[PDB]
């Protein structure tokens, strides 16, 4: 991406000033997340 | 590699759970219709 | 006790028995046949059919 | 000793399906050596069924797992069941064989369920695998966006005034829409009755109105939740959406008021085509009696090539990016509305007893959703055409142009691309080449997708309703420049935004 | 052997594409 | 003309309710009425050509199927 | 003479299938 | 009767045909499969009584 | 200069098609006088939007012969009986004021 | 041609008959007639 | 102890045929071993072919889960046996039904074909075995007795020449011509799923949970256990070499020795790519015809085909 | 709105009841309706709903959230555990504390 000086510009300060993340860096029988995440799509599918 | 959700390969492949030596077809839509039968008949 | 009552699917229907004829694959040519090498036969040639595949 | 037919056909399958767990495990991996509780496994096996159905993750806190795993194996049994039975009528109903009036009912519930199955692992997904457009695709389309209406000079649209003059024709506008589905009063029901209350009252004190209704949009980011269904075509379904009256009436009016804003500012230039200017015949007609007033658009005598590409943008509504639009929406209207817009499409949607929130794509179904549509259509014009070309058809902003003009021959004739309209999500391009650059745009497609093996001529799809006498001919070089544009169209559009 | 009675993620792109677009 | 020898048996003995019947031999050749050499005569393509055209059409269909 | 022309079977299709020849030919 | 049973090709070019005298079920129902392809199931009639 | 030849395309015919099918399939409870009137709108709004290209679509045409009495079809059923007599012409396309049905007809073309 | 109370499902839906009734009545020498295929002659009651 | 075993090699898996869309539940062989045959709980009936795993082609008649299929070696028949109580005859010279026995009142769970007459036992849930014409669909026989589903049903020429297994975890010896039980074998604990006779040793074996059992013909008696598969077992079938393969239900398949008793290879196969680990579990085992390859059918919708190894050696795999 | 008296009719029904039969409890109630029922309980009586003060870290946690996703206040609240409306106020708040 060479489009225009507002690009060029920005991702050098980005990839200058940008450091790692905090809140949301911390934030992101058997026990059940194998029936949990098979009757419910909204979860990352283990299959154990 | 960001992953737009179209791909989203979970499940490692067949030949990745089976191994290099096993073959493995996969049969969905069949040959040979239905009319022609299996046992022939003689004339 | 065997009653009278009856049904339109019990009435005679299909009463010969096909026999397995000679050509299609009789007990007799089972009696004989040797099957391993047959097979390893077979096999190797749908293994060359599927190499032609690719 | 009865059959089982047609209307005993599922009560049969739970005979044999708890029959089946009866034997499996309550009585062949028991150990539970007083009075093994399958009454009790069968309760939790019928409501395994219900969660799955309802898209939440059952879990028993403590309970042994080869009962976990019956329970969880015959429960899949069930679902693939299901699922394949739903694949079958719908094809069946596609095609027409049916018209038992209770299978349409169960399969449009049934494909209810499994789209909004679909659609909660989508945002789950989103929100794991992160904002699929990249922080470069972003910026590029900001900034192309901020230059488009920095050339045209627009003017943004600021916030409805206090003593603004027209407020109650817009809310007289937005008030006859809506009674306008009303229109038979039938049976309606509560809810019905209620908006059409809040119609009425709203009709008699004007200003009580407009003094909530920008309360509203002043203060508010919270909404309550909306509720779906579908309508069956069927061919396909529509989701349809229920909004609450009072927010109904607020969208109605700011639906109003940004395009009569807009309009008058001349956001849209004059390609965005559902345009009140005319009927969609009339369309048609312009489009036809445009191509044929090119110039000398008919002649092949040096070797050209017409090419006209038509397609769609594939899923427009459902990878539209809150945050993006957010700010996109911030370069063209007062940051309250474009806040209130942006967070109104971040609702809860139910239906019968599932819940799940919107965090991606759009709510189609709000008032203002034609506004953001077109608004985003705009910036994939400009994605498609670039900003030379598109400021060409545009024309100077101080003079526009009409719908498919030029100002001269000169800029008409400097570029391929000669004609484009965009239909709300349908992309209709006419391109114009010389022999050369049909050569070279060919050279450097077959550069990167070589095709040897003359299978080109093989995906092509013409349209079987002409004569073969009418048909389109597939030699080499037609296939191979058709294929070309094509693959030159496709390449402009990030795939993280839309695709084709 | 005893049976009982039946009855978020974020990324961290999230952050640098919000705050690239600040910029 | 071999040309019309076709079904003409089956013609015949329709419309005669089969009191008649046709029997066939080749007898000898014939100039057809067509001038092979004509550029100016076009074909409606599957109208029936007129006499002035019957060998132009019959050397374009002929050639077209074989000549080239 | 069914030449080409007509139903294959005029059963289920909502007419008796009947055809005739453009009189207004020429 | 109903029927019994239920793309492109060459010799259907109309480029290459001379209509002279245009074909007719007459025609080919008399030659069964002179004039007919795929004739299945059918029985070739004739009589020179 | 040049012509166009214009067609009634493959999904708006199905898309006809369809609606048709569900009038008739949500037409037990309906009188036989909405049932035509369901009739008469969906009619009105194919043939003022396409206009010509109907008549050059050979495919319309039929789906449209099939559709109509259909329709006629399912009111005979709503009464008990398809006799092609008791019910003639005359009483489905008289207008409404003389106590017809008032039926609006594109199926009694030649094909 | 002829220019609450609280009601049980069944009054809720159903078709009403009534209109169906008088077409019948209006179209009735024709929807009535005597020249017909298959079907076998009664007497209205009295 | 006992002699020692013959050394066995061992097998190995080498195919995996997906095509079914359900539970796989029953699986055999032609007669000439050009083909196997399976039918699955998604209602299809389908035929494949034996060499390359081709399918040839899928029938479709029944309403539900197809539990128990068979082709008989003296008609073009192929016998398919359902849980909509249905028996159907498939024809297979036009590849159609032809021929239906009605008359049982629940599930159908397994069906056998006698090889010298034309007649056939089906078992069924309603605790009732049956015997039919083959071909005058009439129930000459009501073989009852047992007080549960039953499970498994076979018949040999031999005396005597009905066995059936049952979920009230008990075994009956029936005599066909009488049509009444001979002898009752209580010996198992849990329901006896799966029974077996030797193809040349007037013996036969039963498994169930607890552990195998091996008996001997004509009045049923005691000869030596065989433990160690401790899961629930629905598959047992054996060689013409004193191979017994014994399939279970929690996936595992152990082989066994059939004469010492000595389990000597455990196969514990992985599922087919998305699916659960408890939708591994084997419902089928066959030998085909000349006893090289062996084919069984899954609960994760797989056919898998073991083969014998050919390069090892009783020094490569010691015998214990 | 909602009345004392109505919300306590509201909360013993439901804890009678249960909480998905929405239509019933909506009967016992004069001029109220199921969609009403469940959001009030939802919102405002459902007891796992806290009306406390804000920890310092669930406030600095709000404000980085109102930064990373604007105004996508339904989206946002689960995040931290308070409801939407709670959320929104509360950040309007520390907006004009520090305005």
């Amino acid at each position: 991406k060479n489009t225009n000086a507002e690009t060029r510009e920005t991702l050098q300060e980005l990839y200058k000033e940008f450091k790692g993340d905090e809140i949301l860096a911390a934030t992101m029988y058997s026990t059940g997340k194998v029936s949990a995440s098979f009757t419910s799509t909204a979860m990352v599918p283990e299959t154990t | 590699e960001v992953v737009l959700h179209e791909d989203k390969k979970y499940y490692p492949t067949a030949e990745e759970v089976y191994g290099p030596e096993v073959e493995t077809i996969v049969q969905e839509e069949d040959t040979q219709p239905l009319t022609e039968p299996i046992i022939k008949p003689v004339k | 006790q065997l009653s009278k009552q009856y049904s339109s699917r019990d009435l005679p229907s299909h009463t010969k028995i096909k026999y397995r004829q000679t050509t299609q694959d009789a007990p007799e040519e089972v009696r004989n046949r040797d099957f391993r090498r047959e097979l390893e036969e077979r096999e190797r040639a749908a293994a060359r059919e599927k190499n032609r595949d690719r | 000793a009865k059959t089982v037919t047609k209307q005993r056909v599922e009560s049969h399958f739970d005979l044999e399906l708890r029959a089946a767990v009866m034997h499996d495990i309550l009585d062949m991996m028991p150990e539970g050596i007083k009075q093994n509780k399958a009454r009790t496994i069968l309760q939790h096996l019928s409501e395994a069924w219900r969660c799955w159905k309802a898209n939440i993750p059952w879990k028993v806190p403590g309970l042994p797992t080869p009962i976990e795993n019956m329970i969880l194996r015959y429960v899949k049994a069930k679902a693939d069941w299901w699922t394949n039975t739903a694949h079958y009528n719908r094809e069946r109903i596609r095609r027409g064989a049916t018209v038992d009036k209770t299978v349409c009912k169960k399969n449009l519930g049934r494909l209810t369920r499994l789209y909004l199955k679909a659609e909660q692992e989508r945002q789950h997904n989103y929100l794991k695998d992160g904002p699929y457009i990249t922080a470069e695709e972003a910026v590029a389309v900001y900034t192309t966006t901020v230059h488009w209406l920095e050339s045209r000079r627009f003017s943004p649209i600021p916030f409805p005034p206090l003593s603004y003059k027209h407020d109650t024709k817009l809310l007289i506008l937005a008030l006859e829409r809506l009674k306008e589905a009303y229109s038979v009063k039938s049976r309606l029901n509560q809810s019905q009755r209620e908006e059409l209350g809040l119609i009425e009252q709203a009709y008699d004190n004007p200003h009580e109105a407009l003094s909530r209704i920008k309360r509203h949009l002043l203060t508010q980011r919270a909404f309550k939740e909306v509720g779906i269904e579908f309508m069956d075509l069927y061919s396909h379904l529509v989701p349809v959406y229920d909004v609450e009256p009072l927010e109904k009436i607020t969208d109605a009016y700011l639906d109003q008021y940004l395009w009569y804003e807009a309009d008058k500012r001349r956001l849209f230039p004059p390609w965005i085509k559902p345009a009140d200017t005319e009927p969609p015949p009339l369309l048609v007609y312009k489009w036809c009696q445009g191509i044929n007033n090119l110039q000398d658009v008919w002649e092949t005598s040096e070797g050209e090539c017409n090419v006209m590409l038509e397609s769609r943008f594939e899923k427009m509504y459902e990878k539209i990016d809150l945050t993006l639009l957010n700010r996109l929406l911030r370069l063209i209207v007062d940051h309250n509305i474009a806040d209130y817009m942006t967070a109104k499409n971040n609702v809860v949607i139910n239906y019968k007893d599932m819940n799940h929130t919107n965090s991606y794509g759009i709510i189609r179904g709000l008032q203002f959703a034609s506004f953001i549509v077109q608004y985003y259509g705009l910036v994939m014009d400009l994605l498609v055409l670039g900003l030379h070309r598109a400021s060409e058809m545009a024309g100077p902003p101080q003079m526009p142009n009409d719908f498919l003009s030029f100002q001269d021959i000169a800029t008409e004739a400097a570029h391929p691309i000669r004609l484009f309209c965009r239909y709300i999500d349908r992309i209709h391009i006419f391109f114009r080449f010389t022999a050369d650059e049909a050569r070279d745009l060919i050279q450097r497609y077959l550069t990167e997708h070589p095709d040897p093996n003359n299978e080109n001529i093989v995906g092509y799809n013409n349209k079987k309703c002409w004569p073969r006498d009418a048909r389109m001919r597939l030699m080499k070089h037609d296939v191979n420049l058709g294929r070309a544009v094509f693959w030159d169209i496709k390449n402009r559009l990030p795939r993280s935004v839309t695709t084709v | 052997w005893k049976i009982p009675p039946c009855i978020v993620h974020i990324n961290e792109n999230f952050a640098k594409l919000a705050e690239a677009l600040y910029i | 003309p071999a040309i019309d020898s076709f079904g003409f048996e089956t013609d015949l003995r329709t419309h005669t309710q089969g009191q008649a019947f046709s029997l066939s031999v080749f007898h000898h050749w014939q100039i057809v009425p067509g001038d092979p050499l004509d550029k100016s005569i076009v074909i409606r393509p599957l109208e029936p050509q007129p006499a002035p055209h019957l060998a132009r059409e019959f050397m374009i269909k002929t050639r077209r199927r074989k000549g080239l | 003479m069914y030449n080409g022309i007509g139903l294959p079977t005029p059963r289920g299709s909502g007419t008796n299938g009947y055809v005739q020849r453009n009189l207004s030919l020429v | 009767f109903e029927p019994l049973v239920r793309d492109w090709n060459e010799f259907n070019d109309i480029n290459k045909i001379i209509i002279r005298q245009p074909i007719r079920t007459e025609y080919k129902i008399a030659f069964p499969y002179l004039y007919n392809n795929l004739p299945h199931h059918v029985h070739l009639t004739w009589y020179h009584t | 200069t040049a012509q166009c030849f214009l067609r009634v395309d493959d999904e708006s015919m199905q898309r006809f098609h369809n609606r048709v099918r569900q009038i008739l399939m949500a037409s037990g409870s309906t009188t036989f006088t909405k049932i035509v009137n369901k009739w008469n709108t969906a009619l009105i709004g194919l043939m003022t939007y396409f206009r010509e290209a109907v008549v050059n679509t050979q495919e319309l045409l039929d789906l449209l012969v099939k559709c109509e009495n259909k329709i006629q079809t399912r009111i005979k059923i709503g009464l008990n009986s398809k006799m092609p007599s008791r019910f003639p012409p005359v009483v489905f396309y008289t207008p409404k004021e003389l106590g017809g049905l008032g039926m609006l007809s594109m199926g009694h073309v030649l094909i | 041609w002829e220019k609450w109370k609280k009601l049980t499902n069944a009054q809720r839906s159903g078709l009403n008959q009534i209109p169906n009734r008088r077409f019948t009545l209006w179209w009735s020498p024709t929807i009535n007639r005597a020249n017909v295929y298959v079907g076998f002659q009664v007497q209205l009651d009295l | 102890t006992m002699p020692k075993p013959q050394w066995h090699p061992p097998w190995k898996l080498y195919r995996v045929i997906s095509g079914h869309l359900g539970w796989v539940r029953c699986i055999a062989v032609e007669p000439g071993n050009q083909w196997f045959v399976t039918g699955s709980a998604d209602r299809t009936i389908k035929i494949w072919d034996l060499a390359s795993g081709k399918l040839k082609l899928s029938l479709t008649g029944h309403i539900s889960t197809v539990r128990g299929v068979i082709v008989s070696t003296r008609s073009p028949y192929l016998f398919s046996c359902g849980e909509d109580k249905q028996v159907k005859c498939w024809d297979l010279e036009y590849n159609k039904v032809i021929r239906h026995y009605h008359g049982h009142l629940s599930a159908v769970y397994g069906l056998d074909l006698h090889p010298t007459i034309d007649v056939l036992v089906t078992c069924s849930r309603d605790s009732t075995a049956r015997i039919w014409d083959v071909r005058t669909k009439a129930s000459v026989h009501t073989l009852s007795g047992h007080t549960n589903a039953v499970a498994t049903v076979r018949c040999q020429a031999a005396e005597p020449q009905i066995i059936t297994g049952s979920h009230d975890t008990t075994i009956r010896l029936w005599d066909l011509v009488a049509g009444k039980t001979r002898v009752t074998l209580t010996n198992h604990k849990k329901s006896v799923r799966a029974v077996v006779l030797h193809p040349r040793h007037y013996t036969f074996a039963s498994g169930s949970p607890d552990n195998i059992k091996q008996w001997k013909f004509p009045d049923g008696s005691f000869i030596q256990n065989l433990s160690g598969h401790n899961a629930i077992i629905n598959t047992l079938t054996v060689n013409s070499d004193g191979v017994l393969v014994s399939g279970a239900d929690n996936g595992t398949m152990h082989l066994w020795d059939w004469r010492t008793g000595y389990n000597f290879q455990r196969v514990h196969a992985a599922v087919q790519p998305g699916s659960l680990d408890s939708e591994s579990g084997i419902f089928a085992c066959a030998f085909d015809q000349s006893e090289s390859r062996l084919l069984t059918a899954e609960a994760d919708k797989t056919i898998k085909v073991y083969r014998e190894d050919d390069t090892a050696t009783e020094e490569t795999h010691p015998v214990s | 709105v909602w009345r004392n008296t109505e919300d306590e009719i509201l909360k013993a029904a439901v804890m009678k009841y249960g909480k998905n039969q929405w239509s019933r409890i909506a009967s016992l109630l004069h001029r109220k309706s199921a969609k009403q029922c469940k959001a009030r309980w939802y919102e405002w009586l459902d007891p796992s709903i806290k009306k406390t003060e804000w920890s310092r870290e669930e406030e600095e946690k709000l404000l980085h959230l109102a930064k990373l996703m604007p105004t996508q206040w339904r989206t946002i609240a689960p995040i931290i555990g308070r409801t939407a409306a709670q959320c929104l106020e509360h950040y309007e708040f520390l907006l004009d504390k520090a305005a």
